[PDB]
């Protein structure tokens, strides 16, 4: 690589090269920078209606709401340390802002402060087997924050209450709306009150004067599912600024490549996004954000011809750049 | 509420020759003045399509199967067809889809219904204010479970008009592959009596929607007291698609101008 | 050629370097065979000329 | 029947459930954070449980594994750094946050 004469010597595998012309070293303008483009895709998913809602319901009546056909921005919820915990189970948490799903399901409720560990999958307990159960290979995330100053009174909000008596353990995502006065004993029971016949719903002592573990905690469960249906909410399609007239490498709507971008006047049909060649190479791209015709050309290339006399005669050599107007020689 | 209107004239169905109809754009790649061969589902040229019509004495809304996408053409006046039914079994045993191109909105959904034997809509005829007001909406008996609904901007469209030559040639073709439903459409100002015309025109893609369900059969919706009626004159044609191979001619302006069946 | 896709980048942008070399092997085999067929054709017609 | 320049014996103890990630070209937290094998590998892999040897009822909590990293690691690279990893966009200082 010291001089083109050494390149010719090294490609003909000799130390003397006789007089003539040789074809070596095809070169290229060497693209300089990155670019990614995606549409002005601002149509967001309502995270505020399921997180910053004014009231959740109790654990025996957990709120289930499905989100689809929008853009999800998990990062503003991921970077917030304002929440008590975020236990994701099926997904590595950094992959959430790069991988995406076909459905969103959200279960918002309020539980006790010390009962936040039974929400883990496969566990036992009062909540984990009497109120809400997660499957053994659960796909989703459990997000909790304390709301002791939001919905807890000094008199005791007894409208938030849990399930203490239940005949059988629940299947995951089941809801027990029944208020049948459970017969915890073997004796038959009827009426409104009886011996060893407890009302199944038992109250919380949510007051702000209780200690840690006895405070109301708002907990939401995300139970998305993967790779089984066409994706409906994705979200993270980040685009950077637009450059032209240089050899770059690009990503336009998943279409990655390298080349130079030029204004063109081709008449795209409004649904058409690509424009290809007689032998099928992509060279016409409509910019996803603002609809404008972009001619794509691979930046220049050409072989190098080396003219030499006899090495026995001289070592002074000349270079031909073929099919190139030498306005951009150096690269 | 939904009743069965019976008072009609009894007639056999008819066939028509689909000369060169049922071509569209299968992709979004732009070409200019290019001959290109492709292999896909189309209507082969010079096949027979089923011909139905509504006159005065004809009020024909049968149930028809939807396989491999179907071709629906209509020569019409005052927009008598309004809706579309889709489903595997159409009766809350499998989730099913509805289209209504309403006088105000367009109502688009997939849910779990029990549609009637003869769903229809009824617009009243000259009820003392010279304006046809729509009053009867007899589609389903219930709406049990839903997964997707959509309603767009409300708009205004006429419910009245009487012409001896049908002006609206509305071509549609519907496909469903891997849960993505593709509706290609065309409207044409037509001046023809009771026939489908001669000519070549592709169909732009109008609706692509990722539902993910199974469809077997369909039915459309026609406009109209509960016994005795008057339906506007309209005609439509139904055709099927097959795997074939074709050649496409793109002009300088980038449009399909001709195709060749192989 | 029986490999996954005709774009080099998409094989690179979706698969693993312990995996993708099989696809790349298929690509270069098919393209190399076509190129050698081409040079045979051109050289024969060159003899004709 | 073969002769070698020298051999490497690399020894550790892991959980059994992760044993499948030892093959070259595999991924996952063990394969991508603490131990990485290059794909030109020429040797053998050997595993046995030592359940009756080290596994005590009280808990063998000297067995740590690296669960976070900024980036992946090179083949035959060994990391010992106990600087705190930050996960969120919030930068952190000191020891805990």
């Amino acid at each position: 690589a010291l001089d083109p004469l050494s390149e010719t010597k090294c490609t003909l595998k000799s130390f003397t090269v006789e007089k003539g012309i040789y074809q070596t070293s095809n070169f290229r303008v060497q693209p300089t920078e990155s670019i990614v483009r995606f549409p002005n895709i601002t149509n967001l998913c309502p995270f505020g209606e399921v997180f910053n809602a004014t009231r959740f319901a109790s654990v025996y009546a957990w709120n289930r709401k499905r989100i689809s056909n929008c853009v999800a921005d998990y990062s503003v919820l991921y970077n917030s340390a304002s929440f008590s915990t975020f236990k994701c189970y099926g997904v590595s948490p950094t992959k959430l802002n790069d991988l995406c799903f076909t459905n969103v399901y959200a279960d918002s409720f309020v539980i006790r402060g010390d009962e936040v560990r039974q929400i883990a999958p496969g566990q036992t307990g009062v909540i984990a087997d009497y109120n809400y159960k997660l499957p053994d290979d659960f796909t989703g995330c459990v997000i909790a924050w304390n709301s002791n100053n939001l919905d807890s009174k000094v008199g005791g909000n007894y409208n938030y209450l849990y399930r203490l008596f239940r005949k059988s353990n629940l299947k995951p995502f089941e809801r027990d709306i029944s208020t049948e006065i459970y017969q915890a004993g073997s004796t038959p029971c009827n009426g409104v009150e009886g011996f060893n016949c407890y009302f199944p719903l038992q109250s919380y002592g949510f007051q702000p004067t209780n200690g840690v573990g006895y405070q109301p905690y708002r907990v939401v469960v995300l139970s998305f599912e993967l790779l089984h249906a066409p994706a409906t909410v994705c979200g993270p399609k980040k685009s950077t600024n637009l450059v032209k007239n240089k050899c770059v490498n690009f990503n336009f709507n998943g279409l990655t490549g390298t080349g130079v971008l030029t204004e063109s006047n081709k008449k795209f049909l409004p649904f058409q996004q690509f424009g290809r060649d007689i032998a099928d190479t992509t060279d016409a791209v409509r910019d996803p954000q603002t609809l404008e015709i972009l001619d794509i050309t691979p930046c220049s290339f050409g072989g190098v011809s080396v003219i030499t006399p006899g090495t026995n005669t001289s070592n002074q050599v000349a270079v031909l750049y073929q099919d190139v107007n030498c306005t951009e020689v150096p690269v | 509420q939904c009743v069965n209107l019976t008072t009609r004239t009894q007639l056999p169905p008819a066939y028509t020759n689909s000369f060169t109809r049922g071509v569209y754009y299968p992709d979004k790649v732009f070409r200019s003045s290019v001959l290109h061969s492709t292999q896909d589902l189309f209507l082969p040229f010079f096949s027979n399509v089923t011909w139905f019509h509504a006159i005065h004495k004809r009020f024909d809304n049968p149930v028809l199967p939807f396989n491999d996408g179907v071709y629906f053409a209509s020569t019409e006046k005052s927009n008598i067809i309004r809706g579309w039914i889709f489903g595997t079994t159409l009766d809350s045993k499998t989730q099913s889809l509805l289209i209504v191109n309403n006088a105000t909105n367009v109502v688009i959904k997939v849910c779990e219904f029990q549609f009637c034997n003869d769903p229809f809509l009824g617009v009243y005829y000259h009820k003392n204010n010279k304006s046809w007001m729509e009053s009867e909406f007899r589609v389903y008996s219930s709406a049990n479970n839903c997964t997707f609904e959509y309603v767009s901007q409300p708009f205004l469209m006429d419910l009245e008009g009487k012409q001896g030559n049908f002006k609206n040639l509305r071509e549609f073709v519907f496909k469903n592959i891997d849960g993505y439903f593709k509706i290609y459409s065309k409207h044409t100002p037509i001046n023809l009596v009771r026939d489908l015309p001669q000519g070549f025109s592709a169909l732009e893609p109008l609706v692509d929607l990722p539902i993910g369900i199974n469809i077997t059969r369909f039915q459309t919706l026609l406009a109209l007291s509960s016994s005795g009626w008057t339906a506007g004159a309209a005609a439509y044609y139904v055709g099927y698609l097959q795997p074939r191979t074709f050649l496409l001619k793109y002009n300088e302006n980038g449009t399909i101008t001709d195709a060749v069946d192989c | 050629f029986g490999a996954i896709s005709s774009v080099l980048n998409d094989i690179l942008s979706r698969l693993d370097p312990p995996e993708a070399e099989v696809q790349i092997d298929r690509l270069i085999t098919g393209r190399l065979q076509s190129l050698q067929t081409y040079v045979t054709q051109q050289l024969i017609r060159a003899a004709e000329i």
